[PDB]
């Protein structure tokens, strides 16, 4: 194949320079399953039981009692396969294209395979990380004109049924109020008896930076982080706590844990980028290339993210 | 309302002859097709296989779909649909195109237009010529063979 | 099958396909190896 | 249609049992006796959770959401591979959550189930009570639990 | 799935799982319910109770406006506490209940805040200061709601005595018909805690 | 009035984002672009860059060129320009394009027309359904996301 | 090849486990069977009907 | 069984034979075995056709 | 397993009704074998 496909060799040759996702950072290893398959659904069947009255008194005789009723959900997990195209110098026409200290034409903006497959998969890859992370596809920073994607597709923060909390317009600014709302909301969370696990924290920049002020005279050793640590450790019994800090994140706290019973992630084996056979060529010296990728799978349990909204109004 | 039959077949099909086999609802694409066509697809608002489409736009915070319809809104037709991603292949209007239309509930050489509900009509903006007879596939349900070219002047 | 291992020869684009996937996910591991939160 | 936590896009959460019944899947009665009275008919539409008639044409007659005069029972559980609804006769009592109209019903108040099957607050044609107020699970949905004990 | 029926011994062990959550509701609060509100409650018989609305105890009420004010929550607690009468059994573990909200509450330094000192070395204290520097436990339910429950671990003070057959027991009885669905029955008993009067604190912060 | 300009700096600066990363002049080609797309190449006279473009015809002497213009003489549209050679990429009215294309100094489903000079404006014969709002580049240079399929 | 026959093997009929029971003499049994199988290719049977009008 | 061949005699002529027997040759003609023609063949009748073969 | 045989002594329901299908499926067989068109 490498004596005969340029493109695969250059690929073969390139794909170690292509940064990790930093995606991984925010799951545990053992919530990361993948799952042989680019387009389609998986289903998951789950059993429960429920009480439809109060208990029935034994008395006398009696044949009227109350019941216990049974329930089956199917949870389904949506993947799409999706896919773009680039331009680039060909292969032969390279030595025409080379120059002192570079290879490509600034003037026109074309360059080698190797380089132009390099930096689009990279564009890719923020691209995944950014759904993974909140769940929709946009090229806006507004966030409109987004791409519609299939039902059952959702990310850490917009996933339904899950804790959340608004901090008031006027409040942004006292670290206190933030507290208090993350505090509400870490006392609703659910957590049953998987909750000996440690937990993930996920904040902007500006919340990090309100985070090291000290606590409220204002104390002379502890922080709003230390604080909110040992908040978190009350309720996941004394585990790890660990803090991120994400520039994608614009005024929103996310804390969930980091137990795969309770949240599970089965992306795709081909959900990272790799190049299609297929390659556009003609008399000039332009061709064109497509990289596939896959999107969807990520699977939660109801009430087990915890998500704090500041509004900037 | 579905590109495949909804109910499952009661019998096993009788494969003898090879005339009169190709007017059914599932036959997507056209009858004659090059490899030279430019073929789109699209989020697709409602069911508009074998349809004319126009771009329906929304508040913004998703995409432009595409819906069903004709007249001075035209885009392009509906030649087939993935129903699992709710994907539709449009055929732009500036591409001709040959092959099994929807007909408005009309003989070989008649003058077709599209209405408001994408369906083809007996006549203005689009050159739509019939190329056969209607044919019944429902009792609400008919197919006419139709060449596509462009819009003509006036 | 992996791109790490340079004796690996492709035969066609298909087993390209599979070691790029494995590749990754070797990477993965050993990032979680390497990790030291 | 009977189940709608087959297309579930997240697993739920089992540690709570309270406020877990009122739901549209939740088949059959809150409280049963072995000797309730149980006839299975063929049903054209969707009559799960109300009242039913009895339609005569050639087939055998069937059932559809219908009340009135023509009441004849309450179907509770149905079989969608046959299309067949399990009904308790309007001469056998029965407690349980049933479709109501609006959601303007409230506890004690008597009910009547109309031309669609669905309960109404109101003489009257039959004995039904409402225990509880009326519960939306759907934007056009509303469950009441209703004690229906005869005709009067 | 379509008709959601399950096999027996899987139905069992679902309906088992319940009956012993409310079961336990029951013996902490002493009230039988299937909603949230807590109302439509089973009427129960005399001499029936839980650990929360057990008649003769000490009731402490914070008011609706300090709700917040961990300081006046430790005042009510201190005063309950002192109210407590343990008599000649004072030596004994003591045992502490909290919603998660107060839980939660328990872990800010102690108020200027003080470092090397949570509310809860605070409270832990307090209750040491009354049952002769023995051991103190606390636990989060919950069950419970804006309530704290402080009694002490001595079954001289307070007993539980349950019924044997207390815990789910399947019936013998099993309806059977020409269809493949049948009917199975679950028995359980409710009833038997024993309490010294004036042994229970009993704290209630008021929302409203 | 350059697609690329070359200019030195001292500085490198950041890609921060990858979002409104595409809204710029030397943007060149189709957001969205087909394989059997036809392209041409014709002398450029002026700068007809992102704009639409008729055939000019000059003495005789030297061949026919594409100049920036519309309405009744809009022969396609100017996507990609190569100025050592002067070539103006253009892809035929006859075939449909969506891309960036410069506005007359405007919102999603409004009909635009070309001008004389080949600008984008809020309505005759063009076929050209804007996609966005405008943005502006430089304080005379505003580009819009459009849709160009043919002729009414 | 044309015409298939794929009856349920409980086509035939099945006692029932289920006896109703009484203080009296009489007692009831059930019997179960199953429907339907039958699968032909199109136009392999030639139905002649004699009005008799 | 739909999609089949289907055949009728009109009133006046079900005591005609030739009638009947015309009727059975033309849906014969209209059957479509196909390659699968080498078989044994079945015809049930009622008891009146069976007096009247 | 039939009632053909009668060394066959069912343990439950379950093992006659399946005896019952079987004895109808060998008796089926019996009739074609028996049969002469």
């Amino acid at each position: 194949l490498f004596d005969e496909n340029y493109y695969a060799k250059a690929v073969a040759n390139i794909i170690g320079e292509v940064k990790d996702p930093i995606m991984y950072k925010w799951f545990s290893p053992d919530q990361i399953e993948d799952v042989d398959l680019q387009m389609g659904y998986q289903k998951t069947v789950k059993w429960d039981a429920f009480l439809n009255a109060n208990p029935t008194t034994i008395a006398n005789e009696v044949n009227t009692i109350s019941t216990i009723g049974f329930s089956s959900e199917v949870v389904r997990l949506n993947y799409l396969k999706l896919q773009y195209k680039f331009r680039h110098l060909k292969q032969t026409s390279e030595k025409f294209y080379t120059s002192d200290s570079y290879i490509g034409d600034i003037n026109n903006n074309l360059l080698p395979f190797a380089q132009a497959y390099k930096l689009a998969s990279s564009e890719i890859i923020k691209l995944i990380n950014h759904f993974v992370l909140t769940g929709t596809v946009s090229i806006q920073k507004d966030g409109k004109n987004q791409k519609r994607l299939l039902p059952n597709m959702y990310g850490l923060l917009n996933m339904p049924e899950q804790i959340k909390e608004e901090v008031a317009s006027g409040d942004k600014d006292k670290m206190d109020k933030i507290f208090e709302k993350i505090e509400a909301g870490l006392s609703k969370l659910e957590l049953g008896d998987e909750f000996s696990t440690p937990m993930m924290v996920i904040v902007d920049p500006a919340t990090s930076l309100k985070l090291v002020k000290p606590y409220a005279a204002a104390s002379s050793c502890e922080k709003w982080e230390d604080v909110l640590i040992q908040t978190i450790k009350a309720i996941n019994n004394r585990e790890d706590v660990y803090i991120e800090t994400s520039n994608l994140l614009k005024h929103k706290i996310l804390i969930y844990p980091l137990n795969s019973e309770l949240i599970k992630f089965k992306p795709s084996k081909y959900m990272l980028p790799t190049p299609n056979e297929q390659v556009d060529k003609d008399s000039t010296d332009v061709a064109h290339s497509y990289i596939d990728f896959v999107l969807g799978g990520l699977l939660a349990t109801r009430k087990t993210i915890l998500q704090v909204n500041i509004k900037q109004s | 309302l579905m590109k495949n039959p909804q109910q499952d077949s009661g019998l096993l099909s009788n494969s003898i002859d090879f005339r009169d086999q190709n007017l059914i609802f599932s036959n997507s694409g056209g009858v004659c097709t090059s490899s030279k066509d430019k073929i789109e697809n699209y989020p697709a608002k409602g069911y508009p296989y074998k349809r004319g489409v126009k771009l329906s736009f929304g508040d913004g915070t998703t995409e432009l779909e595409v819906e069903a319809g004709g007249g001075d809104d035209l885009y392009g037709v509906c030649s087939d649909i993935d129903e699992f991603s709710g994907m539709a292949t449009v055929i732009p209007i500036t591409n001709n195109f040959t092959g099994y239309l929807t007909l408005k509930k009309v003989n070989p050489g008649d003058k077709l237009n599209f209405n408001q509900h994408g369906e083809l009509e007996k006549v203005k903006s689009v050159n739509a010529i019939a190329l056969s007879k209607a044919h019944k596939l429902t009792e609400d349900l008919f197919i006419v063979l139709a060449s596509v070219f462009g819009n003509r002047a006036i | 099958a992996s791109l790490l291992d340079s004796n690996f020869v492709p035969i066609n684009f298909t087993e390209f396909v599979q070691a790029i996937s494995n590749t990754y996910k070797q990477r993965r591991i050993q990032f979680y190896e390497n990790l030291k939160r | 249609m009977k189940n709608p936590q087959h297309d579930a896009s997240l697993l739920s959460n089992s540690n709570e049992f309270r406020d877990k019944n009122v739901e549209f899947f939740a088949s059959g009665g809150t409280r049963t006796s072995k000797f309730d009275k149980l006839e299975n008919h063929p049903f054209l539409g969707y009559p799960y959770k109300r009242g039913v008639k009895r339609v005569i044409q050639h087939y055998e007659p069937h059932v559809e959401a219908g009340g009135g005069e023509d009441l004849y029972g309450i179907c509770i559980d149905i079989d969608e591979f046959s299309k067949t609804a399990t009904i308790v006769p309007i001469t056998n009592n029965f407690e349980g959550y049933l479709v109501a109209k609006d959601s303007t019903v409230k506890v004690k108040d008597k009910l009547i189930f109309n031309k669609d099957g669905a309960l109404e607050k109101v003489k009257a044609t039959i004995n039904a009570t409402a225990l509880t107020d009326a519960k939306q699970i759907s934007n056009e949905v509303y469950l009441v639990k209703v004690a229906v004990f005869g005709n009067k």
